[PDB]
C-alpha cells in the first residue's frame, strides 16, 4: 500500500 | 422543503482533477493506482447524471484557473456542482505537479457571492489526498 | 433575504486532519473504491450523508494495510465529512 | 478486526473555520438557539445529520446581525458539521 | 446501519459554560451564555443524557474534566456528548485563564484511549469563534 | 450582537  | 430542489434541466458539472505525476522538485512520487480511481469515479458520476470532465497532471495555476472559469460559467440550469480532487496533500493543502495550493482557495471560487448561479445549490468536493503524516494504528 | 457565502458546501475528505490517506497501486485509493462501490448500489436512492456515512463505515472496516515497512503495516483509515449543507441531498427526481 | 482510533466522532461547530461566531446577549448564541429549537421538536425522530442540517438552515436563514459598528452590521453565519460517524444516529429505541 | 442504542443509559453529557475570563486574556464577558447553557441542559436532559454543567473552567480544569470522563466506565452507555461554550480561535478554545487545543480535549476519547466508548458515537458541540472573518452574505 |  502507498501514501498520499 | 427539506430537500434541495433537483428539478433542473441537468444535474450539473462534475470536474475530476487526476494528478498522477509531479515535478521531482516537489519530492512527490508517482501516484500509481490513481488512473483506476479516475476511471471508476468518471463512470460513476456519469451514471448519476453529471456532465463529467477529467483533467490530468495539473499545475497549481491550472487548477486555480480551471475552477475559476467553472465558477464563472452559467449554472442556472444545473441542480448542483461536484469537484473531485485526486492528488498528494498536507493539512489544508493539495499538490499540483509543481507545488501546493490551499484547499480554501480552490473552493472559494464557488462562494455564494462569487458564483451567483450556484447560490442555494449544493457544491460538493471529494478529496483524495493526505492531510498530514500521522498513521492510525487502530484498535481491537 | 440574505444567505451566508460559505453556505451549501460539502467536503468529503478521504481522511481526518493531520492524517495519511491510503492508496493501492493495483486497486486505487481506499476512499475512492468505497465511494464508487456505495454510489453504484445506492447513489440513486440514498441521501448524500447516508451515502458518505456508509463510505466511512466501509473504509473503516473493510481496509487494513500491508507493507514490508513495518512502520506502515496493519494501519487503518477513517474518512471525514464536512457539511455546510442546509438541506437533504438526493441525486434524483 | 480493528477499528480506526479516530472513528465515530462528530463535531458540530457553530461556524466554519476562519470565521466568527455570533451571540445575542439577551437571547443567547445563534447556533444554540437553533440547535435547541430543532432538538425540542425533532430530537427523538430525526437522524442526527438531519437535525444538524436543519440547524444549518435555521442559522443561515433566520439570523442576521444588527450592530452600530458597521463592520459588524448585517452579517451572516453558517455552522459546520464534521462527521466521522460510521452509522446513522437516532436518540431513541 | 444504525448505532445500537439499546443500553441502560443514553450517556454522559458535559457542558462547559465559560462566561467570565481573567483580565490577562483580554477576553470580554460572554453575556447570553447562561441562557444557552440552561436551554442546552433541558434539551439534552430531555434526550436522556445525564447532564452536568461546569462554569468558568480553567484550561487545566477542562483538560481534567474530559480526561476523567474518558476514564469512566461507559459500558452501559450508548454514547457520549460534550458541549463547549466559550471564546475561541481556530483549533483552540478559551478557558478562563487562556487557550487550549480542541484536539487535546477530544483525543482522550479515541478508540485506543477509551475502550468502553469504542464503536459508540462521541459527540462534541462547540460554540466559539474560529477566526476573525465575517460573512457578509448575499442577495 | 456580540462576537465569540
Amino acid at each position: 500500500v502507498e501514501i498520499d | 422543503t427539506y430537500q434541495y430542489n433537483m428539478n433542473f434541466e441537468k444535474l450539473g458539472k462534475c470536474i475530476i482533477i487526476n494528478n498522477k505525476n509531479f515535478d521531482k522538485v516537489t519530492g512527490m512520487g508517482v501516484r500509481n493506482g490513481t488512473d483506476k480511481d479516475a476511471e471508476a469515479l468518471f463512470k460513476c458520476f456519469r451514471s448519476l447524471g453529471f456532465d463529467v470532465i477529467v483533467y490530468n497532471d495539473c499545475s497549481c495555476a491550472k487548477m486555480q484557473d480551471l475552477l475559476k472559469k467553472a465558477s464563472e460559467e452559467d449554472h442556472t440550469n444545473a441542480a448542483c456542482f461536484a469537484c473531485i480532487l485526486l492528488s498528494h496533500g498536507e493539512e489544508n493543502v493539495i499538490y499540483g505537479k509543481d507545488g501546493v495550493t490551499p484547499i480554501k482557495d480552490l473552493t472559494a471560487h464557488f462562494r455564494g457571492d462569487r458564483c451567483k448561479t450556484l447560490l442555494e445549490k449544493p457544491k460538493l468536493f471529494f478529496i483524495q489526498a493526505c492531510r498530514g503524516t500521522e498513521l492510525d494504528d487502530g484498535i481491537q | 433575504y440574505k444567505i451566508p457565502v460559505e453556505a451549501d458546501f460539502l467536503f468529503a475528505y478521504s481522511t481526518v486532519p493531520g492524517y495519511v490517506s491510503m492508496r493501492s497501486p493495483g486497486r486505487g485509493s481506499w476512499f475512492v473504491q468505497a465511494l464508487c462501490s456505495i454510489l453504484e448500489e445506492h447513489g440513486k436512492d440514498l441521501e448524500i450523508m447516508q451515502i458518505l456515512t456508509r463510505v466511512n463505515d466501509r473504509v473503516a472496516r473493510h481496509f487494513e494495510s500491508c507493507s514490508d515497512d513495518p512502520h506502515f503495516h496493519e494501519k487503518k483509515q477513517i474518512p471525514c465529512v464536512v457539511s455546510m449543507l442546509t438541506k437533504e441531498l438526493y441525486f434524483s427526481q
